[PDB]
RNA sequence: CCUUGAAAAUCCGGGGGAGAGGGUGUAAAUCUCGCGCCGGGCCGUACCCAUAUCCGCAGCAGGUCUCCAAGGUGAACAGC
RNA sequence: CAGGGGAAUCCGACUGUUUAAUUAAAACAAAGCAUCGCGAAGGCCCGCGGCGGGUGUUGACGCGAUGUGAUUUCUGCCCA
């Protein structure tokens, strides 16, 4: 059946964010008469957290555990679905589709997506999502 | 071959079959494996 | 050479330190104000005459206002 | 017998069932969840073979590796052009089983 | 219309070099300038670039082949024999 | 017709002596010595014939005085690799690494027997 | 009384190889730890034409096992290999066209491409287009392998000698008649200064042992002994027989 | 094309991420953006380039590498 | 501006090259054909000398040494 669902981890194949890992926030897979193709609202990370080792220090570890995120609406043909899924509770009211008209809202969506990614990056869960794809 | 050969008259094979119904993180499934 | 489209940007290019001189050229259909800076000569073209008279009156002092006629 | 059975079945899929020919359409049909059997010629690029198999694993669809190539898979479909990947929407012939 | 009765492609050589030599080089030049079907993409774009070098214009896959034909009869049996020796080696 | 002469002491039609015709404000035709035609970068993949897009085609030493944006594209490997082969490598990296997990799990479930 | 042609060839000056546009020495990779104990994977990046050589050259890129670098090799292309193919070199490499592996770990009938004359150098045997060497017999003791060279001779070599599996590309190049003197001119212009060959009988006695006479005749047996001095041994050198080869 | 038709200076893009930067300031590291300031030394450079400036003993019917190329006729850088 | 034509004989197949300054040819070359040497501690060759150097960035579909001279058709007997 259909697998492009919210919470599914995808790989961006085209654009500025090529090769980045991202999670589907909303899937349309039908068109909206302004994007007739099948598209999905996507929240990814721009800058991966750096590798942190034991002999590094708390302040340096905190500085290196910083995530830059992005929110984008991607055509399905530019997304590579994966079998993995992250159940990060992104706020739909902040990260939705109207956010691309007002830049201030878009900063707010990227802010909200950033902090949720950072708290999930802590506790060592979903390690594959937060590692840069090597290609 | 695989879990789908039941419903197909022809022979069906998939290299990624073992990854079916595995949405968990590979690093944590590894950690569980070397735990056990 | 560089072409300046509107008025106010021409003024601060005129009161730059490296602005050596201003040359005013009157043609049959426009008036060109040419300020000689260090790198480029900046030309501002005004089709209407009273604006040119306004600009010449308000040129910064201490700077050559050589007029070509 | 199986080599001529699939070709005979593939014929009865045509003119009696719904299919789609080509890589771009095949991927579109798989991610819409209404592809049942996806057939790949051994002529297929290896990266394209793996991508479709991964897509089929996500969509729970069977992949049959055709024993020809995009030329004689096109002839099996009754077409005069090469087809490297195709998907079956409904059989009409029972190459798949309910 | 049929422009030549039998010379065909070696008509560029005129009356020169002898009939047998023109006849002998005729089949070689036909194979040498023919476009073979690519076994990788399925298109009839497999053409010779230099001696022994065959290149496809579509998938841009270059292969090492024969001087005049895409593959020599010797090499085909070589590959079959090497394959057979391989499954003899293993079990 | 007014006939032309070279303006430099190189009198041979060499690759560095190419000229074009120019009409001066003095109403005379003169030779202007042109620059060689630059080429866009070829893709680092080496498999596709077309040259890269979004990058100015200039002589190599001209690139020193161009800004960064005019010499690359805002994407991974931009200005070095074409988009198509970047997409292929993203997919290939993911699928091969996934297949490494398959063989790892496959031996893990096959080692249950002593 | 004059130094003859052929004698002048050893001085080199004009009779040197035209190597300006040649792409490099076609060699196997140097034997190392990976190739001695396991296998190393390389990728065929390009197949190119080497001037003066009728055999395609394969550009193969390997990973350096000791430092972060890419090593580029210039293998002699076995027929059937294509760009983007993975080739495997080492003791543990399997039997496939293009793979490099020692002759001692091969079946009794395999036929190889770029054979090593000594255990350690690069390929030296069966390098010309369409040529190959056959592995005849091993013996587990004294680490020896017996091979059949393109000339038909049998040679005993160490089992550690490496070789490419298959036949070098370039096929039956000699089958096509050259037809035109100009085509032979272009062929040998990329090789060396040797092509326009003047017959010795057409020369004067001062520049050739066969020169002179009111008719163009040799005047002496053309077969010449092995120990004849340079400037004299021309014609059929140390010939075991002459004529027509009727029987074999 | 059994011919496959340089090399190296030099310049650039990318991959990776050792590091550096500041504690919310009218801020830092940094900048391939705009403008502004200073400098670019040495040698050659005239003229002939040919039925008279070169070689051929000479102002020698010889020889000596190139660029530009109008109108008519005409197939035409032919001849007139 | 701007081909005299035809019927034959000899030689060289053709295109090419040649005795600058008396010989442009039937001479040389040529593709094709044949023979010979050589698996590298090698064949052929240079070198006063060096385990020197060329072929050779080469490996028998290759280098080296000869003869004959396209194609066609043949190439008999003699190893004293
Ligand atoms: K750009
Ligand atoms: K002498
Ligand atoms: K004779
Ligand atoms: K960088
Ligand atoms: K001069
Ligand atoms: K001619
Ligand atoms: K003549
Ligand atoms: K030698
Ligand atoms: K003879
Ligand atoms: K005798
Ligand atoms: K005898
Ligand atoms: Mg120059
Ligand atoms: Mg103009
Ligand atoms: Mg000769
Ligand atoms: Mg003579
Ligand atoms: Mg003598
Ligand atoms: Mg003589
Ligand atoms: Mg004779
Ligand atoms: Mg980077
Ligand atoms: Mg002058
Ligand atoms: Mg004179
Ligand atoms: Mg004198
Ligand atoms: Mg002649
Ligand atoms: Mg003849
Ligand atoms: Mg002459
Ligand atoms: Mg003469
Ligand atoms: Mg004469
Ligand atoms: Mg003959
Ligand atoms: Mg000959
Ligand atoms: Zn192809
Ligand atoms: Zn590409």
């Amino acid at each position: 059946g259909k697998f492009m669902k919210p919470g599914k981890v995808v790989l961006v194949l085209a654009g500025r964010y090529s090769g980045r890992k991202a999670v589907i926030v909303k899937n349309i897979d039908d068109g909206t008469s302004d994007r007739p193709y099948s598209h999905a609202l996507v929240a990814g990370i721009d800058r991966y957290p750096r590798k942190v080792t034991a002999a590094m220090g708390k302040k340096k570890i905190a500085k290196r555990s910083k995530i830059k995120s992005f929110v984008k609406v991607y055509n399905y043909n530019h997304l590579m679905p994966t079998r993995y899924s992250v159940d990060i509770p992104l706020d739909k009211t902040v990260v939705n589709k109207d956010v691309f008209r007002d830049p201030a809202l878009k900063r707010k969506a990227r802010r909200e997506a950033k902090v949720k990614f950072e708290e999930r990056y802590k506790t060592g869960k979903n390690k594959w999502f937060f590692q840069k794809l090597r290609f | 071959p695989g879990h789908l050969q039941e419903g197909f008259g022809c022979v069906v094979t998939n290299r990624f079959d073992q990854l079916f119904d595995d949405e968990s993180d590979p690093f944590e499934v590894l950690k569980a494996a070397e735990n056990k | 050479p560089r072409k300046i489209e509107e008025i106010k940007d021409f003024l601060l290019t005129a009161r730059r330190k490296d602005a050596k001189s201003v040359k005013i050229k009157k043609n049959k259909d426009n008036v060109k104000f040419k300020v000689r800076c260090s790198r480029y000569l900046y030309t501002l073209v005004i089709t209407d005459k009273e604006k040119a008279e306004k600009l010449k009156q308000s040129l910064p002092p201490g700077l050559a206002v050589k007029e070509l006629k | 017998k199986s080599l001529e059975s699939i070709n005979s079945r593939l014929q009865l899929v045509m003119k009696s069932g719904k299919y789609v020919l080509g890589y771009k359409q095949t991927l579109k049909m798989i991610r819409q969840g209404k592809a049942k059997l996806v057939i790949l010629a051994n002529n297929c690029p290896a990266l394209r073979k793996s991508e479709i198999e991964y897509y089929a694993m996500l969509a729970k669809t069977g992949v049959h590796h055709y024993s020809g190539n995009n030329i004689e898979l096109g002839t099996a479909c009754g077409k005069y052009y090469r087809v490297c990947t195709l998907a079956i929407i409904d059989p009409g012939d029972s190459d798949i089983i309910r | 219309a049929k422009r030549t009765k039998k010379v065909g492609i070696v008509g560029k050589y005129g009356t020169r070099y002898g009939a047998s030599l023109r006849k002998m080089v005729k089949k070689i030049e036909i194979s040498q300038h023919a476009k073979y079907t690519c076994s990788f993409c399925g298109k009839t774009k497999m053409k010779r670039r230099a001696v022994g070098i065959w290149h496809c214009g579509s998938c841009m896959k270059t292969v090492a082949g024969g001087a005049w034909t895409y593959n020599t009869t010797s090499a085909v049996t070589v590959k079959s024999a090497i394959r057979r020796l391989k499954e003899l080696k293993d079990q | 017709v007014q006939r032309l002469t070279y303006r430099r002491r190189l009198s041979y039609n060499t690759a560095s002596n190419k000229t074009r015709l120019s009409r001066t404000p003095g109403n005379r035709i003169v030779y202007l010595y042109t620059k060689k035609v630059g080429k866009a970068p070829k893709s680092a993949c080496g498999v596709c014939p077309g040259r890269l897009r979004g990058v100015r085609a200039v002589r190599p030493k001209v690139l020193m005085r161009l800004s960064k944006t005019k010499k690359h594209v805002s994407r991974a490997y931009g200005g070095s690799m074409c988009a198509k082969c970047v997409r292929d490598r993203i997919k290939r990296a993911f699928l091969i690494e996934e297949q490494k997990i398959v063989v790892k799990v496959l031996k893990a479930q096959a080692q249950s027997q002593k | 009384g004059r130094v003859i042609r052929g004698q002048r060839k050893g001085a080199g000056s004009v009779f040197r190889a035209h190597v300006k546009h040649r792409k490099g020495a076609a060699r196997l990779r140097a034997v190392d730890f990976a190739e001695r104990h396991g296998y190393i994977k390389g990728i065929v990046k390009d197949i190119i034409h080497d001037p003066g050589r009728g055999a395609p050259l394969a550009k193969v890129v390997f990973r350096d096992p000791y430092r972060f670098k890419k090593r580029t090799e210039l293998f002699i292309a076995a027929e059937g290999i294509h760009t983007g193919q993975f080739v495997y070199c080492g003791k543990k490499a399997q039997l496939n066209i293009g793979n490099v592996l020692p002759v001692g770990t091969m079946p009794e009938g395999t036929i190889v491409c770029c054979l090593e004359e000594k255990p350690g150098d690069r390929g030296k045997l069966a390098r010309a287009s369409g040529n190959y060497a056959t592995v005849i017999s091993h013996n587990p003791e004294t680490k020896k392998t017996r091979v059949k060279l393109p000339s038909g001779s049998k040679k005993v070599i160490s089992s550690a000698n490496r070789a490419v599996v298959g036949v070098v590309a370039g096929g039956g190049r000699i089958d096509k008649p050259i037809l035109k003197a100009g085509r032979a001119y272009h062929k040998y212009k990329a090789k060396r200064n040797c092509w326009p060959r003047v017959r010795g009988v057409a020369m004067n006695p001062v520049e050739h042992p066969f020169g002179g006479g009111n008719h163009q005749h040799i005047g002496k047996p053309s077969t010449i002994r092995r120990d004849a001095p340079a400037g004299r041994k021309v014609g059929l050198i140390a010939a075991r027989r002459t004529g027509r080869l009727r029987g074999t």
